[PDB]
């Protein structure tokens, strides 16, 4: 039978300083015991001052920081332009994701 | 959901200095079968890029005549549908991702993997792998089936960083392309020995090499193997 | 339905409009401590209760509104114009724009159903980017917005009067003077708390419709203030 | 007798449903485009229903590389401009291409020519100017919602359009040599749109505008920002 | 009440009479004969315009391996009526599998006309149409329909605007002949028969760019050329 | 399915019209039955009235209806009442009440009235039926999908005429056998015919056998009701 | 009013709202085709309304497929619409059958499609009068589709203001060249031709466009005529023009 | 085009339906006569032209085999009514219960057919009117006429068209209730006689009769249950036979 | 096809048309006392001979706190009611309480509104008064909608045919002070109100009283024959 899942390795870290963030990634992309490419990047700047990663499976990740960076797109032109705060990113995030809850996407996000 | 009956194997590909050299063997099999010995698994797509399909040949059919379409289309209402608004290989790429990862969504996908080897209007080289699964990722080599896995590290000591790649000649890249193919026939029950190869240069642009074969093969010290461990004669 | 007149403008949208211009007056005024929206209640007899007369509602804490026209057209709009603000908090976790909120609910009003509405309404409210705010939204699907305005049959000569009248440092409680003044002026009735009802958004307290005693107030201290010269 | 529909040709061959659409144009607030080969702007003086009132918004973005004008139905223009952000995106998402502005043309044409054949529809009652920065450089176009577009180095619609587009029509040789100037090609295009006033002084809030080009993404400047153009 | 297709105060449908008007539009004349095993049909062709490619215009049109029709009617509809009828050929032969007879296509086609006679948003064609085979079962036969919806077999007919001088031509020859067809072997006879009897009743002569011949026979339909036409009005330039 | 300056619904109106020269139906509600008659419109000698039906259905078993108007319209609407009748005894093992069956016919007929854009059915009905709530009814109802409920009532032709008649002679202690006789005198004086005969008429009753505990639908054989003719003195 | 809806035949067996689309038509901007002995030749007339235009840019002719050029006169739009149609039939045969579309068999496709928008009251006519063709598996095909959705061959054809006059032209050609005509002439005689047309319309200055499609000039593919060979063609039509 | 093209007028009269017949007025007269072991329905086949072949149009069709119909008015409408009665026949009656339905109710399913052509959206009535003669084991031998407005009685003898006010005349003063078939063929013959302006014989003349069982014309011997088509048309030979013996 | 449209002058003239329809219809009306509302209705006269115990009476229960009377068209309104009724049983399943009176108004007014603007569907021939108690609450309720959609509570009201009449009795007899404390002097301003119209009658004015908790109760021929004849005397006595 066809698995649509995969995972493509792969390791994401968040820490908040108190007038800063990082969000870290390695670089590395895997699947089975092979290596597909030792420079991949899965850390992405999305407009608005927003970092993110969603780790796991490469091409769910990919989709969903796709229709993430597009959602901030028609938030400037649904709301004037303004600025998405990280609380707001975090909920309209929450909704991406669970629109797929009956066929998820494989991956752990940080923003 | 489906299962693969006609396929092709290895496609493997990297960047030199200059462009990127893609290849791939001209088998079709039938599981064990080796069934058909024609077939083109390397489809160039104008003058700057080409498209190398492993697994189910007739979904590898398919992506040729969306290709063709895309070529089609590009053309309508386009005075310069060749010159600044001809397409480029990041642009076929990113259809075909799109495509690959819509049909896994769907539960039923083309199986294959494929790489978009070419050289961008800006010069630079383009070298991105995509699946069924819509996985999608780039290195100075790449390589699908048992490329990734034989092909990749011998690619690997002639270019191992991004740093690597203004030091590597056409020469250099196409003796590493066509030992690896070598290399793949003794230990690939699934490839053949004769293949296609091709370079796009920024320079020379597309060169489409067919009908290559493997040549300067090691057989000789069989005659000096016996047996499988006591027996002498 | 969908016709262009010779001018290029649109049979039913027009005729929308001269229904409207049949309709209660309803006048709102945007200041930088808050916006009064206010409203002739229009009871055709004296036996109708004339708090079952609304006019005026909420749409969010943020953000309220005023009709006039064929009010029974405006539930729709209402209803569309609450989910939206609730459906943005719900996506977003914050308050929906007050133009964005215009926006939904003019695009609504695009969506030829039979015929276009026979209402217009006045969008009042406060968001951090863009202070206080008055919208005109009418059935046509275009919106504008207004530092003052007055829509309804007492709009031609209201307009005049808010023309003169407004300026950008009145006070809110002046604000509110000049809405039942402007008020008093255009209705066929003697301005009372019973047949007319005002109501304003500030950051601090939201949407608050004024109850009738806390309107009697302002009507005595409009009477008393014009009675100097 | 034959102004009921656009289903409908009259004896001479002419859609007058169209016709009346078009007509919608010219009661629209007047709006200058113009380009350079390096930049392309956008002028549009907003009209305002009272003196208590916005002067509407009359430019919208469309991408980071494109974006119009309108004179005439706003809501025409937003729907219109909305299927424009969709096109714009879907070549971004499925081809990681910006979209040619030749491109948005033509379906700007098509979307307005379905309206002119169907029954219960109508036409769109709204003119477009088109600015962009594409892969073949700057680009100015003019939808008219008969459906027809064409590509300009300037032009203007609304109200008095003619006045603008007259000195333009004169100014050509000037303006399009305002290579690597911005400032230059804003004023060249507040110069065009007063040629066409009547009413006043172009004001802090009659002014509007817009400039998209080499290393410049799609930007509307609104009052304070447009003082120094005055 | 002149404009759909509604019933007049007279029970008439003005609309179904206008298109039969539109038939003559094209102001050609054909004509239809059986043979004891063939079936041919004439039609006259006029290419006014110089600048016309001759070949591209007929109005005969092959339906199937067996069937042929000609179309007395304007252009746009006599296709519409080609195309429709090609398909349902088509779609008899591979639902039921044997080929379409003639009537029952005939009488398919007369239905689909009786349906634009009946529902108000469907204008009814402007055009008659002749079929024409050797029938499995029935032998040589000509079936024809009208925007009507009506359609009947006959032994010989004509259409076009001087219909009634060769309908009349054709009744006088079989009322002494006594039979109901063309009593020759060879299909070229009948052609023969059919052109001179269209001379006899037009008051002209024909070179070979002014007709179209269509014949069938036993298991097929075909249309003549240029030159096969040319052989005909040779043979009959010695007889007449 | 549009109002007039004045309120009205032009088609309905248009539509009674149409009833108003239908053949005559009569309903009297006695109390022990009900009788159902009415004049066929339009007859020749040569019109089968034996294997005949056009005016009197039976819509249950406890139920029947007079029809007055189009008689294809009718029977549409005489189809969906029987499968109505039958749904409410599948659902619920008990015959459906007199009232429910004719509100859900007018309901269908008020829907004409509000939308579609199609032709309102150009249909009276008189209903006689039993049930255990209410014993004999009669009802009416017309094309603006309104019903209401009668001792006496007549449809179709001539019933400012008729319904003098009955309101003259009408009394509530009746009995059927005088309700039939009322029935055929009333008919008798509003033909717009010759005089009244047999082949002319349709005729039923509804009655609660006094031997038994059951209710008995009995619609006249053309015999039946040149009998019934005589002894009224109709002969 | 028999004109007041499309499906209505006037009482002489003709559609009234066909018949104004031809006035549309009629109205419109001129535009040629010319068969020659290996390929076609499309030419039109683009008005220059100002000098703000830009020249070269408005492309009026349109490819369908690789193989098939399509230029039309009356209402722009309601062209594109049609070629928009005329593409998706044939993609829709190249997808079921592999062979690019025979040149007969797109005409009927697109005969259909307009024949059909003069079936039903709820659509109009097209506005249009198209002059396509290409170069097919057995030769080079001409055609001209008219608002009723007929259509023939041809060897010359012409729509548009300056169509007599062009119509003479072309019958001028055919006259004289029994025995054919280069795909390099045809070029210039379309110039010509176009030119010469532009006198029923000389008002407005105007760009000219042409494009061909020719077995042993372009390999039986669409391309428009660009630079050295568009003013070769202008030049030889100034030139006999006086 | 989804309302009704057929409306009440203020006089309350439906105007499609009344035009309707005025076409089934103008329609070739036909008639049905029933006798106590038959049924006849006979009608003229008005060639348009000499070489126009008579037999190939049915102007009198079987439904059932023990049902047949003929009509007056728009020859088309006619068609396209027995094609849609034959199936409802098996639609709605023989996939159901195994046997063909009884006359009363096919008639009642063709009725429901016209009269939905009198209400629904974009349509006009049927342009005709039908005689429909049949046989049921329950209900014997019968006779209806069906018009535009989905309107049907039954006849123990009738005519419509044309010369139909003079022909239900002629049939009034011969009918009796005794009659045997081969009368009612008789005297069917001589009413369209009255009718018909031309020529007058079996190529002219369309009659089928409902009668007794034709076992020769069922295609299999063997079940003895089943006995075959009561419905019978008479050929161009048996007609002339029975002129001939005026 | 949109048959509500406007006019030149603003105007809906099927909606306005449709109150022309009311008009037409018999009157009704309702009084709200100080614990009580009470509902009456006239009797109509195309003919007489009319069995009432099966005929639908004007007053319809929706649930068993609140009622509904009409004027208008009798088909369009039994629709409404059909409506009303199982909106009142899905606001119990859904919110485990009986609807509010002002609720159950707002739904039926939503419903008439709705008509106003909807391809191929003509407004409601139809007003409403609609009466009875919040639950758990002694406070009379009176609302009355019309076929625009346009709803609100009444002290009184009436309407249909000669309401303009009645209305400027209720006016100038119903005192907002002192609002008929009694069930008895709620139903005298009800009969009398409905006399000045109807032409004396006992089969001709018909009465409902509707008291908190459900409490729901028709009057009788001869108990309104009662009021009949005191206000008949009390007038007679001046
Ligand atoms: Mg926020
Ligand atoms: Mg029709
Ligand atoms: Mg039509
Ligand atoms: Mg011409």
């Amino acid at each position: 039978q066809f698995n649509p899942y995969g995972d493509n390795g792969g390791t994401i870290l968040g820490i908040a300083g108190e007038d800063f963030a990082v969000l870290a990634g390695d670089t590395r992309n895997i699947t089975d015991y092979s290596i597909n490419s030792r420079y991949e990047p899965k850390v992405f700047d999305c407009g608005d001052n927003i970092v993110m990663s969603a780790n796991g499976f490469a091409a769910d990740g990919d989709a969903l920081v796709k229709r993430f960076k597009n959602s901030v797109k028609w938030y400037h032109f649904d709301h004037n332009d303004k600025k998405l705060s990280i609380n707001s990113a975090a909920r309209n995030i929450q909704h991406l994701l669970y629109g797929k809850r009956f066929f998820p996407y494989y991956v752990h996000t940080i923003i | 959901t489906q299962q693969p009956i006609v396929t092709g194997t290895s496609v493997i590909s990297m960047k030199y200095d200059n462009g990127v050299i893609i290849a791939a063997d001209n088998l079709g099999s039938y599981g064990s079968l080796l069934r058909f010995n024609g077939v083109e698994r390397l489809i160039p797509v104008g003058d700057n890029t080409v498209v190398g399909i492993s697994g189910d040949i007739s979904d590898m059919q398919h992506i040729e005549r969306l290709l063709k379409d895309l070529v089609t289309e590009n053309a309508y209402d386009n005075p310069l549908a060749d010159a600044e608004e001809a397409l480029e290989p990041s642009y076929i790429f990113e259809y075909l991702a799109t495509v690959m990862y819509q049909r896994r969504s769907k539960m039923n996908p083309l199986w294959n993997a494929i790489i978009v080897a070419g050289v961008q209007s800006n010069g630079d080289q383009f070298l991105r792998y995509v699946n069924l699964l819509g996985v999608t990722y780039s290195s100075p080599t790449l390589a699908t089936g048992f490329g990734a896995h034989m092909a990749n590290p011998l690619l690997r000591k002639v270019v191992d960083r991004e740093s690597d790649i203004p030091k590597t000649t056409v020469q250099v890249a196409e003796e590493a392309i066509v030992n690896a193919m070598r290399v793949l026939y003794y230990r690939d029950a699934r490839s053949s020995r004769n293949f296609s190869l091709a370079i796009i240069d920024k320079n020379t642009g597309l060169t489409f090499k067919k009908n290559l074969q493997v040549e300067n093969m090691k057989w000789d010290f069989a005659k000096d193997i016996k047996g499988y461990g006591t027996q002498k004669i | 339905v969908s016709t262009f007149s010779p001018e290029g403008r649109l049979f039913q949208v027009e005729y929308s409009l001269e229904a409207i211009k049949l309709g209660s007056t309803a006048i709102g005024i945007a200041t930088k401590e808050g916006v009064v929206l206010g409203v002739e209640k229009r009871a055709t007899s004296p036996l109708l209760e004339s708090d079952s007369i609304e006019k005026i509602v909420e749409i969010d804490r943020h953000i309220g509104c005023a009709m006039s026209g064929l009010t029974a057209d405006a539930r729709s709009m209402i209803e569309h114009a609450r989910t939206a603000a609730v459906t943005h908090n719900l996506y977003y976790d914050e308050d929906i724009n007050v133009e964005s909120l215009t926006q939904s609910v003019c695009d609504l009003a695009l969506r030829f159903m039979s015929r276009p509405f026979g209402v217009a309404l006045l969008i009042a409210g406060h968001d951090a980017d863009d202070g206080y705010q008055l919208f005109h939204a009418e059935p046509s699907g275009t919106f504008y917005r207004y530092n003052a305005k007055a829509i309804g049959s007492g709009s031609e000569g209201a307009q005049a009067e808010l023309l003169n009248e407004w300026h950008s440092s009145l006070t809110l409680k002046e604000a509110e003077l000049l809405v039942l003044k402007i008020l008093k002026q255009v209705m066929e009735e003697k301005l009372d708390e019973n047949n007319a009802q005002l109501s304003c958004i500030t950051k601090q307290d939201g949407f608050k419709i004024y109850d009738n005693e806390k309107t009697a107030e302002l009507i005595k201290e409009l009477k008393e203030k014009e009675a100097a010269e | 007798n034959y102004d009921g529909d656009t289903v409908t040709f009259s004896p001479t061959g002419r859609l007058f449903q169209v016709e009346y659409a078009l007509e919608a144009i010219k009661q629209g607030s007047v709006t200058v485009g113009l380009r350079s080969n390096t930049h392309a702007v956008l002028v549009a003086l907003k009209r305002n229903a009272d003196e208590l009132s916005s002067y509407q918004k009359k430019i919208i973005k469309c991408d980071e590389h494109m974006g119009l004008s309108l004179a005439g139905l706003a809501p025409d223009a937003r729907v219109l401009s909305n299927y424009l952000r969709q096109q714009c995106n879907y070549s971004s998402l499925v081809f990681n291409r910006k979209l040619a502005v030749e491109r948005a043309g033509h379906l700007l044409c098509d979307k307005a020519q379905k309206n002119t054949q169907s029954a219960g529809g109508r036409p769109y009652g709204v003119g477009l100017l088109i600015i962009g920065y594409d892969k073949s450089g700057a680009h100015l176009l003019e939808f008219q919602p008969s459906g027809n577009v064409t590509e300009l180095y300037g032009t203007a619609i609304g109200a008095r359009s003619q006045g603008a587009k007259t000195y333009l029509e004169r100014t050509l040789d000037t303006f399009i040599k305002i290579d690597g100037n911005p400032d230059e090609l804003i004023k060249a295009g507040v110069e065009a749109i007063s040629q066409s006033l009547r009413d006043e002084s172009l004001t802090v809030d009659n002014l509007s505008i817009a400039i998209v080009g080499k290393d410049t993404p799609f930007t509307i400047y609104d009052g304070e920002a447009v003082a120094k153009y005055i | 009440d002149r404009h759909i297709t509604i019933f007049s105060p007279e029970g008439r449908l003005y609309q179904v009479e206008y298109a039969f008007k539109a038939t003559n539009q094209t102001n050609i004349n054909s004509l239809a004969v059986r043979g004891k095993d063939c079936t041919v049909v004439i039609s006259q062709k006029k290419v006014p315009d110089k600048l016309l490619d001759p070949t591209t215009v007929s109005y005969i049109f092959c339906i199937s391996r067996t069937i042929g029709m000609v179309v007395n009617g304007p252009i746009p509809d006599a296709r519409n009526a080609a195309l429709r009828a090609k398909a349902e050929a088509a779609e008899f032969r591979y639902k039921y599998g044997y080929d379409m007879p003639c009537d029952v296509l005939a009488k398919r086609m007369a239905n689909l006309s009786q349906i634009y006679t009946q529902r108000a948003y469907m204008r009814p064609l402007g055009v008659i149409l002749t079929f024409v085979s050797v029938d499995e079962e029935l032998g040589p036969s000509i079936y024809k329909t009208d925007p009507a919806g009506y359609y009947v077999g006959y032994k010989a007919t004509a259409t076009g605007p001087k219909q009634q001088e060769i309908t009349t031509n054709l009744e006088n020859h079989f009322k002494k002949s006594k039979i109901d067809h063309i009593n020759e072997e060879s299909w070229e006879k009948v052609v023969e028969f059919a052109i001179t009897h269209m001379i006899d009743a037009l008051g002209t002569e024909f070179s070979k760019n002014d007709l179209e011949v269509g014949v069938a026979t036993k298991d097929k339909f075909f249309t003549l050329s240029a030159e096969n036409i040319e052989e005909r009005l040779v043979a009959i330039a010695e007889q007449d | 399915t549009i109002f007039s300056p004045e309120g009205r619904l032009y088609q309905v109106e248009y539509a009674l019209e149409s009833i108003s020269h239908a053949g005559t139906a009569i309903g009297i509600m006695a109390s022990d039955g009900i009788v159902l008659a009415a004049e066929r419109k339009v007859t020749s000698t040569l019109l089968e009235q034996d294997t005949s039906t056009e005016k009197l259905y039976k819509l249950n078993d406890k139920i029947a209806v007079a029809v007055a108007g189009l008689t294809a319209d009718a029977e549409i609407l005489i189809n969906t009442a029987r499968i109505h009748a039958q749904n409410y005894l599948k659902t619920y093992n008990e015959d459906i009440p007199v009232e429910i069956l004719v509100r859900r016919l007018s309901d269908i007929k008020q829907g004409y009235t509000q939308h579609g854009g199609l032709r309102p059915f150009g249909v009276s009905f008189i209903y006689a039926g039993y049930d255990d709530r209410y014993g004999y009814q009669l009802y009416t109802s017309n094309p603006s999908g309104n019903y209401t409920g009668w001792k006496a009532i007549s449809v179709g032709a001539n019933t400012s005429a008729a319904q003098t008649l009955l309101q003259m002679d009408y009394k509530d202690d009746m009995k059927v056998d005088d309700a039939i006789e009322l029935a055929l005198k009333t008919l008798s004086k509003t033909t717009d015919s010759s005089a009244l005969t047999y082949d002319r008429l349709e005729f039923a009753t509804i009655r609660k056998g006094a031997n038994d505990g059951e209710v008995y639908q009995k619609i006249f054989k053309p015999q039946e009701i040149k009998d019934i003719l005589v002894k009224t003195g109709i002969t | 009013g028999y004109d007041l809806s499309n499906s209505v035949f006037s009482p002489d067996g003709r559609n009234f709202q066909v018949e104004y689309a031809v006035k549309a038509v009629e109205n419109g901007t001129t535009s040629i085709g010319i068969k020659c002995n290996d390929g076609v030749v499309f030419a039109v007339e683009k008005l220059i309304t100002s000098k703000l235009l830009v020249p070269q840019k408005n492309v009026k002719i349109q490819v369908v497929d690789r193989h098939i050029g399509c230029v039309y006169s009356g209402l722009i739009p309601d062209g594109r619409h049609l070629v928009n149609r005329g593409r998706e039939e044939a993609a829709s045969f190249k997808k079921l059958y592999k062979t690019p579309i025979p040149i007969p068999a797109f005409a009927d496709r697109l005969g259909q499609y307009v024949q059909a928008h003069t079936l039903y009251n709820s659509v109009r006519p097209f506005g249009v009068s198209t002059i396509f063709g290409g170069v097919d598996k057995n030769g080079a095909h001409l055609y001209m589709l008219e608002p009723s959705g007929s259509y023939w061959g041809y060897k010359g054809a012409a729509t548009g203001k300056g169509r007599q006059s062009a119509k003479a032209e072309l019958e001028k050609l055919v006259d004289h060249h029994p025995e054919g005509l280069s795909a390099r002439e045809a070029v210039k005689q379309a110039a010509k031709i176009i030119y010469l047309a532009h006198e029923d319309n000389k008002e407005k200055d105007f760009e000219l466009e042409i494009s061909w499609c020719s077995l042993s000039e372009t390999n039986g593919l669409h391309k428009f005529v660009k630079g050295d060979l568009l003013q070769e063609a202008i030049d030889f039509a100034q030139k006999e023009i006086n | 085009y989804s309302f009704s093209l057929t409306t009440f007028s203020p006089s309350g009269k439906l105007g499609q339906i009344d035009y309707a017949l005025t076409a089934v007025k103008q329609g070739v007269t036909s008639l049905g006569i029933k006798a106590t072991n038959g049924v006849v329905i006979a009608t003229e086949k008005k060639s348009s032209s000499p070489l126009a072949m008579s037999e190939t149009l049915s102007k009198v069709s079987l439904l059932t085999p023990d049902i047949g119909a003929v009509y007056s008015g728009m020859g088309p409408d006619y068609r396209v009514l027995v094609d849609k009665s034959r199936k409802v026949a098996h639609t709605s009656y023989k996939r159901i219960y195994g046997e063909y339905p009884p006359t009363k109710l096919l008639v009642s399913e063709v009725a429901k057919i016209m009269q939905e052509a009198t209400q629904s959206g974009g349509v006009r009535p049927f342009g005709v009117s039908l005689l429909i003669a049949g046989h049921d084991e329950f209900n014997g031998f019968s006779l209806y006429q069906v018009d535009p407005s989905g309107s049907y009685f039954p006849w123990k003898a009738t005519a419509i068209g044309k010369g139909s006010v003079a022909a239900k005349t002629f049939l009034e003063k011969r009918w009796n209730d005794e009659l045997e078939l081969e009368d009612a063929i008789h005297i069917a013959l001589l009413t369209l006689k009255e009718s018909v302006e031309g020529e007058f014989n079996g190529d002219t003349i369309e009659l089928a009769i409902i009668g007794d069982e034709n076992p020769d014309l069922l295609g299999y011997t063997g079940i003895p249950t089943d006995k075959g088509p009561r419905f019978r048309k008479l050929t161009s030979q048996e007609i002339n036979d029975r002129l001939e013996a005026l | 096809r949109a048959l509500s449209i406007f006019s030149p002058d603003g105007h809906i003239f099927q909606v306005e048309y449709a109150l022309e329809a009311v008009k037409r219809g018999t009157c009704a009306v309702g009084v709200k006392g100080k614990n009580c509302v009470v509902l009456g209705c006239e009797r109509r006269s195309t003919l007489k001979l009319q069995d009432t115990r099966i005929t639908p009476s004007k007053v319809s229960k929706i649930d068993s706190h609140v009622v509904l009377s009409f004027s208008g068209l009798n088909a369009d309104s039994r629709i409404l009611i059909e409506k009303a009724r199982v909106e009142a049983q899905s606001h119990r399943l859904t919110l485990e309480d009986p609807v509010t009176v002002e609720y159950l108004t707002r739904y039926v007014a939503g419903v008439q509104q709705r008509y106003t603007q909807s391809g191929g569907v003509r407004p409601f021939g139809v007003s409403t008064l609609i009466a009875g108690f919040d639950p758990r609450d002694d406070e009379p309720k009176l609302y009355q909608t019309e076929p625009s959609g346009i709803y609100s509570s009444w002290s009184a009201q009436t309407i249909g045919r000669n309401s303009k009449t009645v209305r400027e009795f209720l006016e100038k007899n119903y005192d907002r002070k002192e609002p008929p404390a009694t069930v008895e002097e709620c139903v005298k301003l009800t009969v009398r109100s409905l006399l000045e119209v109807v032409q004396t009658g006992a089969k001709n004015i018909e009465i409902t009283v509707v008291k908190p908790d459900s409490d729901i109760v028709a009057l009788s021929s001869e108990e309104i024959n009662q009021y009949v004849t005191q206000i008949e005397q009390e007038k007679q006595e001046q």
